[PDB]
């Protein structure tokens, strides 16, 4: 395979995730402001669904995060990783977590699958179309959770909007049913 | 090109909206003086009418201005798009460029130049140095060295500052 | 040669962004007035998009001074090169009239 | 068009052809300095410009 | 600055000398091109006056 293209698109993944990060930030701050006034007008469960947004994107801010470090990583050990045909236990999971992550965000960042197609082709033990998705059972656990799709718990939800009425200056009346589970 | 002639009508565009919203504007003012004007009759839906219609033309100015604002950052954007795309092309040329004469004229082709250079000159140095050897022996006659020393020796003192006998002893011991 | 226009296109795309800061700059200022003259008549959403403008020339201007400046730094580095290269083309030149 | 055309791997590869490039143009820079310092040696001695 | 006005100062009495060396040739050869006339003119008027 081609590692200048590795590397390249490495780079090129890292700089798109930090601009990526800042985005959904101030994407963010911008819609807690919206979530606020939902809440001040009567509908909760509506800004409930909302905020349930927001801590997915923050979530995917936090996988973000957690794979630029691993790409930043494998940019470091690039000259380790070109000379060995073995991967490391070291690289082991950051490349089980790319591989992993790359059909996960490949609408948001394109050049994260470029990256996991080089390693698989790079690689042949348990690496391949199918050898992949048996030998990606060593990925982050932390991310593969922050990554997930499952609705998060209600409780969390509950929290999050009684901090955000009480930050925006506006009252809020949290479920009992809900803050005593 | 294409992306620069679109650039002009977003621009374009943008401002027409801008006018278009001060336009609306003092059309609220001519209203709202129409109504004024109006309402001293006994008008009372010729006034309606009319602050209808200003609301109207305010509310129109203010969209179009958002949208004026909209476009004009859009506008703006590919303005920085269109100059960065001509700077990437005029690196890349130069690039290339660079590429070809590097190529042509590389850093040994250079080395060795510059040593032919110095080597040259050296060389040139040597020839002066042999003129210089020989246009001082020719004019010798007309430049004594004594009559020149005398008259440093003399300007010397002037400006006031410090700066025979042995052929015929050569001769003597060219005799013993 | 292609060098050349090449240079000169450069330090046109330099001069250009850094008059395009300008505009921006004094387009801020504009909407700067323009926003205090209608927060006057009550207007909120009007005074809200007229500061969001401003900001977003203010940004705007700041990016292209940052990238002319960069643009300068690169022509007048293509600059050195194309006078160092005539230079060496007059050197060889001369070299070969002396041999 | 441009960025199917002008991707970013080709623009990372271009760049750094640019800054190799002008890396080699320092050294043959360099390389005319300690020349033409030492060629014109005679007529520019170190202790008359001390 | 320093040593590019010691690079003047050093040409300038190096252009100087030489000019003072060429000028004392051409002073001979001035005095060879008037004793050739001369010598031109005396071999007319021997001519003639034989």
């Amino acid at each position: 395979f081609k590692a200048e293209r590795l590397r390249v698109n490495l780079r090129l993944v890292i700089n798109r995730l930090k601009l990526l990060e800042k985005k959904k930030t101030e994407l963010a701050q911008k819609a807690r402001k919206e979530i606020a006034d939902y809440l001040a007008a009567g509908k909760d469960e509506r800004a409930r669904i909302r905020v349930e947004h927001i801590i997915r994107e923050d979530y995917l801010v936090e996988a973000m995060e957690i794979l630029e470090l691993y790409c930043d990583l494998l940019l470091a050990r690039f000259g380790l990783i070109q000379s060995m045909k073995e991967l490391d236990s070291g690289l082991a999971e950051s490349v089980s977590t790319l591989i992993w992550a790359a059909p996960r965000l490949q609408s948001e960042v394109a050049e994260l699958k470029i990256v996991a197609d080089q390693l698989c082709a790079k690689y042949s033990k348990e690496y391949g179309k199918l050898c992949r998705t048996n030998q990606i059972g060593t990925v982050n656990d932390r991310l593969m959770h922050k990554l997930s799709v499952e609705a998060p718990p209600k409780i969390l939800v509950e929290r999050y909007l009684i901090e955000i009425a009480k930050n925006y200056n506006v009252p809020y009346e949290p479920d009992s049913v809900v803050m005593a589970e | 090109s294409n992306m620069e002639k679109h650039l002009f009508n977003l621009k374009f565009a943008a401002k027409e909206l801008s006018r278009s919203a001060k336009k609306c504007d003092k059309e609220e003012k001519a209203e709202k003086a129409k109504i004024e004007k109006a309402i001293q009759k006994g008008n009372m839906e010729v006034a309606r009418i009319h602050a209808e219609n200003a609301i109207r033309q305010k509310n129109q100015a203010v969209n179009f201005l958002r949208m004026s604002a909209r476009v004009d950052a859009v506008a703006a954007r590919v303005q920085t798009a269109v100059t960065m795309g001509k700077v990437t092309k005029s690196m890349a040329g130069v690039v290339k460029s660079m590429d070809a004469t590097l190529k042509t004229m590389n850093l040994e082709k250079i080395s060795a130049l510059m040593d032919k250079f110095e080597h040259q000159f050296e060389t040139l140095d040597v020839q002066t140095q042999q003129m210089e050897d020989t246009m001082s022996s020719t004019t010798t006659l007309t430049t004594p060295q004594n009559q020149v020393d005398m008259l440093l020796q003399e300007m010397a003192d002037e400006a006031g500052l410090d700066l025979d006998e042995l052929s015929q002893r050569l001769a003597r011991l060219r005799d013993q």
